DNA sequence: TTTTTTTTTTTTTTTTTTTTTTTTTT
DNA sequence: AAAAAAAAAAAAAAAAAAAAAAAAAA
DNA sequence: TTTTTTTTTTTTTTTTTTTTTTTTTT
DNA sequence: AAAAAAAAAAAAAAAAAAAAAAAAAA
């Protein structure tokens, strides 16, 4: 369950200045793990803010309340 | 454009992962939350590519390995203890 | 116009994991500058937001509206 | 305790330099927007500090120099350039060190 | 809008002036005090504007001089006294 | 410490019925003085009212006691 | 004082009008309010007098006419329309 | 119903600084009207504020909130 | 002139926690006198207050300015 | 309600005494005044009756007589004077 | 913060009518209570008066308009 | 002298309970409120002692007990409530 | 005392060593372990120094050189081959010592 | 990563019977390497012993089990 | 209790790498003394460690604590 | 093997001496304690013998005598005092060798 | 109660076949103890026997039955 | 004769210890039984002394020590333990 | 047990040599007398073993000789006299050893 | 005629407190003689009793009358 | 070829200098 | 709030020891 | 008298042989 | 029950190395 591995590769390659940069097979696998943890934290934190204000879904208001702490964590 | 496609492909699997959370807690999100996390993931990957480049350029080889990687999940220590665990398993490959 | 040298020093020495970490003069000096522009930018962004939403003073709501981009830039 | 008193002196200078910005715009600050930046300043020092330690242990020196710092100033581009400028200027403040230390020839 | 952004800038100035007076006696001003003075001084400038224009027009000029100012502020005697003093420092600058 | 010419200039151009009307630099300097004395007297008068009735701060109640007099004087 | 019992006759004329107001809407004013309007107009008479003299001096005269007065009521235009009418009622005599 | 002629006349001749000044009868009849209307709208506006914040009568606070408004018009 | 006998009697039996409590006819005639003077002095000093601070009818501010003093006397 | 019903019957008799005071000094009552004394009497009768109960029980009895009633009006001196006279007049009944 | 039992006894013994009078242990503790409730209530009501007339601390005027009713309840 | 000190000893204790009250309402005490609350406690101790005496000698005893003091809080319901609570609590101690 | 100052400086060095090893094995080193290796190492140095002296004076020299050191490291063969390998690079680093002084023609 | 040269040299000079004894630059570098291998051996040996007798903790007891041979090795 | 000439003889000839190594008559009788003192000191220091922690018999953990100290002595 | 049989011969004499010390201090030994001091003695003779070897090689001889051995237990002062004294009683067995050896007259 | 130091001494010196024999003090003090054990266990066995064959008192017969046993012990 | 005189002092001390036994069992001893103890004591010591002679003589020696004595009563084992213990008591000297 | 075995062995020879005396005296023995002398010699052997221990212990040796033994039958003097005669015959059985192994010429 | 060499050896190896205890050829040879006279006299004493009380065969009664004196000589 | 002494050169250790970091003072 | 000292590490020069070239012999 | 080499003579350690004790098998 | 081997220790004789006396030079 999760992210397409070629997606992750290509996303990274767009942002290398010197594309002589390569990412190892094992580092790619860790990256899929990282992406999981990144997105899920955004999601689960949005949820805990919505919970706190008794919101009925996660609205953009609560998301943006969780951007600050996510930025600190990354 | 080709990068806007990647934002949207980030969205496509960001569309699926926040639904595991919807099964788990019994709290679902607006589709506006789904769109804003995907944008965030792509925007953020700019700094992580730059960041990983800084690290790999500083360790003076041209491929990034596991070291530089686990160092980029540094800020929260719940994240970090969790991160090292999964590296053990991928190395058994 | 900015921060006190030994103030900024004490702040950072509060969080060092290796206590053998020490800070050279030029590093300290540029830190005074960074904290200056750091906090000024928080203020600048806050004012942009108050003006932009046409509030009669700079309030909490706008501040929160400005926090996200601060941390993207740092 | 120890940390909170440093935070309070931090709160002071923030009040002041936020007044410089209030100066610039003829638009007013909530004392609370002030407080927000102070706490944030403190927790940001945490991350600045954590990162500068990992730099320095991994370069086999125990005193940090300008290079680690300017690696820490990587994120927006106006930041990176602006910082470099000001680094050569205060390097002249320590060239003064050489002018005033008596040089015998 | 014109008035509103310019009132917020005036309110800031007025906020500064009240802080100056608060500092003197260590007797501080309410939120509402500051605001009411800011709006009063903004509307006071409507009286200044119209009057200055009528008196300039009234002496067949369009361009307002030192005499018009001092004409307008003739009102409290300690003030006309002290403002004539500051016009000497102005006549020097 | 005090009022900018540019500020006074924009605010008063907002209320002129004749815009051909321009203002001499001398007039402008004297009114920097008039504006300042007006506002500082309002503040000082507010403070005297609060002290006279033994308030712990200068409130709108006291201001309202000082408004009538300020405006007859202006 | 000349001013004092004449402030008493001002206090009087204005007291007439405040009672006629107590008729129309069927509710009255406080004692200090009566006093406050009497004082206020007295202070207002300072504003009237100065300005009127400077208008009569603009027009090469000492003898005061219709024009200075209706130009004194220049301020609110609801008033300016009401008073030009009653000036026709007076122009009859 | 309103202002007494001799009253109005006496009041104004106390604050003139040239005594050569004589006032025509219709201009004084005008001043009877102008002062009548002064107090009228002073009272009318005092009335409208008491109503507005829903006061028990027309009392000093309300008036002083519209004292700004009255002395701008005068 | 005033209070009826039954008014007072029924009124008393309302707040009795024991209703075995009886009232003699002379003591009933006397409570008529008491509450009669009760209303009269409640009114008198309410009235006397409106007139002593120069009010334009008998208004509640004046009664309640005599309320601490009246409930002392009763 | 029975409470409200008694309130309106008491209102009658309090409005009586208040109207009779309107006769003597040529001075009229605000109507808020008439209600404030009708309400006052009603809850004052809680004060009077609870204490009257307490008094009657303290003196060997359950039936409240002349003694307890005369003791309840002992606060201001014109009240004490008032009460004793009327007691001899109705003691004749 | 609770009334000194030595204080309450000597205070009681100064103006007793029969000198046969002593105070038992529990009774004096309860007098400590009754006096403690007395001071607390006198105090609560004094604060309640100053803010009602919106004073910026509790001066004699306030408390004394509450001292009338203080003696009736005690 | 001896009674001057008892007024002043009453002053310190009344002042502690009254500064307890400054916390709760968000409003403080002037010297005069404090000084006027202390005078009353001292002067109130008179009629409490002599009523306690009249009660104690009136029951053929030389010492006042628990029942004379609870009888002294008689004409209010809430004093009954609170003080009986405190009487069952001090019976524990 | 002065030896206790130097024992404390030794704890620092062992700490750095064990820090690097702890991140290699992905398991932290105990408080006791770091302390015990610091004291272990200082104890070991007594036997190093005395044997070194016995060797220097046995080989008719006042200054202990590389031969006496390698004599001391005789005991485990994985240790002895380590020493000679690294000795080549330092001997190569000595080629740098010869090179820093300028040469005649 | 090895021992610092200053440290090793002063620790050696601690035990020379003749202080005329020096440590040569290359001998000092050999000893930097040698003390690394010695300590690495002790830690490596200890870890293997703890894990061999199946402990979550490498205890002093395990280090003591490798002491006999460690000291025979050095 | 005297140690044996033959025992020490064959024991020594175990770890010789040169067999030409002979043990003179007195050198043999003296290693009798060295081993005697070593065993008496290993045994005596074991009892002194068991004594120290008050054991009621001499066990494994006591010798392991004097293992550091015994290695250095011999 | 031949080695573990020598381990068992050593175990005998140590068992003897462990009981003699058990007699002096009125407290006996665990059977496991006896085993551990024997393991100790066997592995001690490793450092003894191979230390004795480089001494006989350090004094440039093949055959070990009293001087090497005296220097082998050089480490503790109570022990050192003890060994030299018993060197005179062993020399008394050589005086018996004075009774043995042929002297011509 | 019982054996003098001197008694046992005299007794021994009486029957020494070589008169060179003196007795050390402690050896003398041990014989009081040995003679103590000797006689009283002869006495204890006399009683145990009186008791065994069912008797009123301790007589010659019972003792001479326990004589075998005593010789065996000494 | 010398030897006879000392047999009487022996009987005395034999009498000593027999009495401690008499209170232990709360019962009675015959005097001829006391008499038979001194006889064998004296008979026994003959053998003890001449045995000790051969032991000491055998020891390369002329005078008695602790080891000769502890050899002499090797036969009953309750006795062996008893005496080794007693020997640490006397060894205080 | 092993000892039941060795106990009954004693009985056997006791049975025989006591028959020598039954013959000599014209009086026959009860079987319990026979059984008794056997168990008695057994008891005696504990005392023999113990005593002989403390004799050989006492002479700083572990191979026991005639003198410790002549000392064990010390008690009745008919016996020590008997023993010496028979120990002197042992000295004559000693002469037999010198004949066995032959000497030089 | 008499005891068998090995027999007596293992019989004495039954009661040794140290089993390292030896018996030499001659000593053992004489052990037999001891036991020779031991039982010689056991038998001889038993019959002198049977004759002295004039028995027709030797029973346990006589034997047990000859036990005491045999023990004392040994 | 063998044997001995003086001058210069280089190496390692110890002390001191010089700089950096942290606390206290006015 | 601002400036200097106190502590600690590092580096540079002085002390210590040997090795090369020049002087004298057998 | 001074210098070096070979033969014979004696000394101390190691191994092996020879004796003594213990234990098992036939 | 009797004999011999097995195990251990002691002692004996050969191995190892030096020092004395005789031979040739300085």
């Amino acid at each position: 369950s999760g992210f397409r591995k070629e997606l992750v590769s290509r996303l990274l390659h767009l942002h290398f200045k010197d594309d002589k940069t390569k990412v190892s097979g094992d580092a790619l696998q860790l990256m899929v793990e990282l992406l999981k943890v990144f997105v899920v934290e955004a999601a689960v934190r949005g949820v805990r803010q919505a919970q706190a204000e008794d919101a009925l879904r996660v609205d953009v208001d609560q998301l943006e309340k969780v951007l600050p702490q996510l930025l600190l964590d990354f | 454009s080709y990068q806007q496609r990647l934002k949207a492909a980030v969205h496509y699997t960001v569309g699926c992962l926040c639904e595991e959370v919807a099964l788990d807690k019994a709290m679902q999100f607006s589709k506006q939350t789904i769109a804003a996390i995907s944008e965030l993931t792509f925007r953020q990957c700019e700094n992580f590519a730059k960041d990983l480049e800084m690290f790999a350029r500083h360790a003076k080889r041209t491929t990034i390995n596991t070291e530089d990687v686990k160092l980029l999940a540094r800020r929260s220590n719940s994240l970090l203890k969790y991160i090292t665990d999964k590296s053990e398993e991928i190395a058994q490959a």
